[PDB]
RNA sequence: GGCCUCCGAACG
């Protein structure tokens, strides 16, 4: 009941108040306790993917929202970890919205921290939802996120060794399958590290 | 007309929107 | 009260660039109470103003 | 135009770039040459990507539209200002229509600058304030957002407003020079209490949504048509599963029949711009014709989610919808919606009085449709009113309350509805005298000002008991079970009351209880002993209760008696009757049991059934004087009640004395006829009061339903049958009798003569009617035929001449084939 | 850290 009414008002103010960056004054004006913060982030992502198309206002509301307090960005890290557990459970059309919001917050990189480690599943084990969505978020996030500085700066950020599928050298299927999937997805020279390491 | 913001004529449009600072302006300032 | 003597807007591109500065000092966000009791702090329309009661 | 024209030249000195191209204007700056921070994408910005580099090269923030600003403000200026007295429904339809046309494509263009968005507050402010000007109220508390917006038949004007918003105005001129910041953004909506309305801007599609939409969709249809061209065709519902509605070039548009097959290569932009500059006006087309393009503006979650944010059933409870929906409880599903747009009006343009009266009802429908405007008590100039002979609380618009409410309340008969509920309780209490051992029970005298005074109490009826009423705390009727002390003194008497107001905020408990303790605390009028029962009912949403002492044999008695009696009262029959009659919108059930077929056979048995034709009550002589003008002088009419079984005919003549001084003589003939029939019913003892009344007109149906409320056993029904009592009338009886009638009087007539002895009432009835329409066409040739022999004579005391049965049959055949001839 | 224009009567 509390999450149903909280989602009814959160969705009512979500569909209203154009330029949601200003609507954050109302969202924070609701004064929801810490118990409603995690449910407000999960239901906030549900309303973000509930639209008929990818909306940048959801990415801005998540960037400023999660960027407000410590438990906010923490709720974005844990909520992103719970979002990584969706995979095939997520909708096909909503996967592009999750890749647009996750690519928008990933372009800023502020709130997400270990999200780069939670991604990159194994070589032959995938639901194709995280592979296709990883290709959409990798292409769009590569275009708008400064891919040369994102891959070059990400190589020294220790995000690749923290990710399972991004690990070069030892594992032949991770580096080789990462070179075939990356080069096949349009990464180009970004897979040269796993290609030479493999 | 407060500091930095105000409407000369409060009766000019609708009602005076008791604005504050927005829970997001502090996020952008920090 | 009202806008009083001010009609709508009066300004200039060269006057604003001379009076103000794109790069200037920033300390406090222009406290209105500081300019209230100090008619020299706010130079906009200082006409027919009874003010400046110092302390107590 | 030189100085009138504008241009911008970007160079190494100019850090950013801009242009005025197309509408509004554009601006762009490269991400590499931007020194401060990085590109900030929030609302008004835009992503400029380089296809060669496969990345975002620059960031483009464009502008607002000044020409479209003043074009929309002037469009609402001539729109609303040029619109005079008329229904606010279509006014808000064109208002929100064109306003959505300017809001069709806005996105970061209108969202960028707050100056253009600030004009919408004056837009909707002058819109709802304009409707309030039409209502002559202009009170903010009298028009909450509930009546401001609602889709379809929910009762709202359907206005879609983006009012509830706060523009990002920060640091005044200091930021006008700085142009960087967000703080303390505007104010908010017009009037919003713990709620926020929807916004069409947030529910629309940004230009980026069209970019990626037509991009990925153009690739989906691209590769789809590719593989369909190389491989076989395979054109099927898969394209529908591809979401053809995505993107402005909708696949469903190009896949249509008349679109791909019909029309032509050259687009519709020719007639768009040209015709937009041509004919008698322009229109709001920012893209192309509906045939050349579409799938852009779709309500969907705007109206759906709008009703979701609205109170819904709770909103109708806050309004007067559920109030008038009390008895028609099934009307909550929006069955019949509304009707009556054309009605009896001729074409469209007509006399100014026919146009004002044509717009009266819808303005009165939306006016009286919302009770709390004139009901809920407000501040400032809100004053008390007594209404007409019933009561009132808050003041308000004169035409709504007096005009619409008085028409809904009809005549003073509402006092007979209150006395009909009191007398309905007195007659509804029978075995209570035996159960409670009532020594003396007598109904007190009902004064016309007693029920009309809301401040004082009201006397209903008097009763008694063996000892007295057993009870302790005279709580409300809905109170739970409590210990009831004896406290036996003398006797007790029940009371009653009613409240027609308090739509939104009403409490039967606090107001009924505290009202009984108030009027009972002081001394105004106390019908019962200090220990007694006082009943209080409210006409809003069919409310009933009792604030008096609840006895173990009283509270259940009047409880269930108010369950069935308050379930359907005669006063409640007038409440739903006159209620739905004033609404004239949603009727989920027809009438019944209207006479069709079996009523003719049932007309001859051992029950009631009266045929009433008043058509000739109003008769005039139209003679043109030689000045060139018509003079209309009324002549005496008559009121008719016929008994099908016995042929008993009732004659009530109406005279120019009661035709004198009044106006609207057809409607006055309706009300006068129904009232006189009611009086005759009251005069023909309950055995001689009818079981049913058959009439030929709905204008007979409603007034009879108004006047007959005091006899619920009587059932009213209509009929399509044709009964020329006019022909008979002139013929012989009212030619001589109404021609000679000097005053209203009443005489029992037998139209079957000896038929009841010779033949059955059914044969006399059908033979009667056929020979009636005969008595018109051949009245002419009935005055020819009905004396077939020279010795045929009509006895002075009968209606008809004496003929042999075979001759009667010949008359039947000749006049029946006559009816076939017309 | 706060600022809350609103406010109807006839005639026509």
């Amino acid at each position: 009941i509390n999450l149903v009414s909280f989602r009814r008002t959160i969705y009512l103010a979500i569909q209203s108040s154009l330029d949601f960056e200003e609507c954050a004054h109302k969202l924070l004006k609701m004064e929801f306790p810490e118990s409603q913060t995690k449910e407000l982030c999960n239901m906030i992502l549900d309303c973000c993917a509930q639209q008929r198309t990818y909306e940048k206002f959801f990415g801005l509301l998540a960037g400023r929202f999660c960027m407000l307090k410590k438990e906010y960005m923490e709720s974005f890290e844990g909520i992103f970890k719970e979002q990584y557990d969706t995979i095939h459970r997520l909708e096909t059309n909503k996967l592009r919205n999750v890749a647009k919001m996750f690519a928008h917050l990933l372009y800023t990189d502020s709130l997400p921290w270990s999200v780069l480690e939670c991604i990159k599943l194994s070589e032959e084990t995938t639901t194709s939802s995280s592979r296709i969505f990883v290709k959409i978020f990798f292409q769009e996030l590569c275009e708008y996120m400064g891919l040369p500085k994102l891959n070059a700066r990400l190589k020294d950020e220790t995000l690749q060794p923290f990710f399972e599928g991004l690990l070069p050298r030892d594992n032949p299927r991770n580096t080789r399958f990462a070179i075939n999937f990356f080069t096949s997805i349009g990464l180009g020279g970004l897979t040269d590290e796993l290609r030479e390491h493999l | 007309m407060y500091n930095g913001i105000g409407l000369p004529t409060p009766r000019g449009s609708g009602t005076n929107g008791y604005v504050q600072r927005n829970l997001s302006l502090v996020r952008g300032r920090r | 009260f009202e806008p009083l003597v001010r009609d709508i807007n009066l300004q200039d591109e060269d006057w604003n660039e001379f009076n103000d500065i794109n790069k200037i000092i920033i300390r406090q966000p222009i406290r209105t109470e500081y300019k209230i009791a100090f008619p020299y702090l706010y130079n906009n329309l200082p006409h027919h103003v009874h003010l400046t009661w110092y302390h107590t | 135009q030189w100085e009138n024209s504008f241009v911008s030249v970007y160079s190494k000195d100019n850090p950013n770039l801009l242009f005025n191209m197309c509408g509004f204007e554009c601006r762009i700056l490269p991400k590499c040459r931007t020194s401060y921070e990085e590109f900030t994408h929030k609302d008004g910005v835009w992503n400029l990507q380089n296809e060669v580099t496969k990345e975002r090269t620059a960031q483009c923030f464009l502008r607002v539209d000044d020409e479209s600003m003043q074009r929309f403000h002037n469009r609402v200026r001539q729109i609303l200002m040029a619109s005079g007295s008329t229904t606010f429904t279509k006014i808000v339809n064109k208002w929100n229509t064109a306003l959505i046309g300017l809001m069709t494509y806005f996105r970061e263009a209108v969202v960028n600058t707050q100056e253009l968005l600030d004009l919408l507050v004056k837009c909707e402010n002058k819109i709802q304030t304009r409707i309030k000007i039409g209502l002559n109220s202009k009170m903010p508390s009298r028009f909450p957002p509930v009546v401001f917006y609602t889709p379809k038949e929910l009762g709202g004007l359907g206005m879609l407003s983006m009012g509830h918003v706060l523009i990002p105005q920060s640091d005044l001129r200091w930021s006008k020079q700085t142009d960087v910041g967000i703080t303390h953004f505007r104010s908010g909506m017009s009037h919003e209490e713990d709620q926020l309305i929807p916004n069409l801007y947030r529910y629309i599609q940004p230009w980026e949504s069209e970019f990626i939409d037509s991009q990925r969709v153009w690739a989906e249809y691209a590769l789809k048509r590719q593989e369909a061209i190389a491989q076989n065709r395979r054109l099927t519902l898969e394209d529908l599963e591809d979401s053809w509605d995505r993107g402005i070039p909708r696949i469903n548009t190009l896949f249509q029949k008349d679109r791909h097959t019909l029309a032509y290569d050259k687009g519709w932009r020719v007639r768009t711009d040209f015709k937009q500059y041509q004919v008698l006006k322009q229109n709001p087309f920012w893209w192309t014709h509906q045939r050349h393009d579409g799938k852009l503006w779709n309500l969907n979650n705007y109206r759906t989610d709008m009703i979701q944010a609205l109170g819904g059933v709770e909103g109708i409870l806050e309004h007067t919808l559920f109030k008038g929906t009390y008895f028609p409880t099934w009307e909550g599903l929006f069955w019949e919606k509304a009707s009556g747009f054309e009605e009896s009006m001729k074409w469209k343009k007509l006399t100014n009085a026919q146009r004002s009266g044509l717009n009266q009802i819808p303005n009165r429908r939306f006016t009286l449709w919302w009770s709390p405007t004139i009901n809920r008590a407000n501040v400032y100039v809100g004053f008390q009113v007594q209404l007409d002979l019933t009561g009132i609380f808050m003041h308000g618009k004169i035409p709504t309350l007096k005009i619409s409410l008085i028409q809904i309340f009809r005549a003073h008969l509402w006092q007979k509805i209150h006395e009909s509920i009191v007398m309905d309780l007195c007659q509804v209490f029978d075995q209570e005298l035996d159960a409670l051992e009532i020594e003396t029970v007598q109904k007190e005298t009902i004064h016309p000002r007693k029920s009309y005074k809301m401040n004082s109490s009201c006397a209903d009826i008097l009763l008694f008991a063996s000892y007295k009423w057993n009870v302790s705390r005279p709580s409300l009727l809905a109170d739970s079970k409590d210990v009831m002390d004896s406290t036996t003194t003398q006797k007790y008497w029940i009371d009653i009351q009613l409240r027609w107001g308090d739509y939104d905020s009403h409490d039967i408990e606090r107001y009924a209880r505290a009202k009984f303790l108030d009027y009972t605390t002081d001394n105004m009028s106390i019908y019962p002993s200090p220990t007694g029962v006082l009943i209080a009912i409210d006409l809003a949403y069919n409310l009933h209760s009792a604030y008096g002492n609840w006895f173990p044999g009283s509270k259940p008695l009047i409880q269930q008696a108010m369950a069935k009696i308050m379930k359907a009262n005669p006063a409640l029959y007038v409440l739903r009757e006159r209620i739905r009659k004033g609404l004239q919108l949603y009727s989920s059930e027809p009438t019944e049991p209207y006479l069709s077929s079996q009523n003719y056979g049932e007309l001859f048995s051992n029950q009631i059934i009266w045929f009433v034709d008043d058509t000739n009550v109003y008769r005039v002589t139209i003679h043109k004087t030689f000045e060139g003008n018509l003079t209309t002088k009324p002549i005496n009419g008559a009121i008719f009640i016929f008994n099908p079984r016995t042929g008993q005919l009732f004659l009530k003549i109406i005279h120019t004395s009661v035709w004198a001084g009044q106006k609207r003589l057809g409607q006055l003939a309706k009300w006068k006829t129904a009232e006189e029939v009611a009086a005759l019913i009251r005069s023909l003892p309950v055995e001689e009061q009818p079981k049913q009344i058959i009439v030929t007109r709905k204008g007979m149906l409603d007034p009879l339903e108004v006047h007959l409320l005091d006899f619920p056993n009587i059932v009213i029904k209509g009929s399509e049958l044709q009964l020329p009592f006019q022909a008979c009338l002139k013929v012989e009886k009212f030619g001589d009798l109404i021609l000679k009638a000097t005053e209203p009087q009443m005489v029992l007539f037998n139209l079957y003569d000896d038929w009841l002895k010779t033949i059955s009432s059914y044969t006399a009835f059908s033979r009667l009617i056929l020979i009636l329409r005969a008595l018109h066409v051949n009245n002419d040739r009935a005055k020819v035929i009905l004396k077939p022999d020279k010795t045929t004579i009509t006895e002075p005391h009968h209606i008809w001449p004496t003929l042999t049965d075979e001759e009667w049959i010949k008359v039947e055949v000749q006049l029946k084939d006559l009816i076939l001839a017309d």
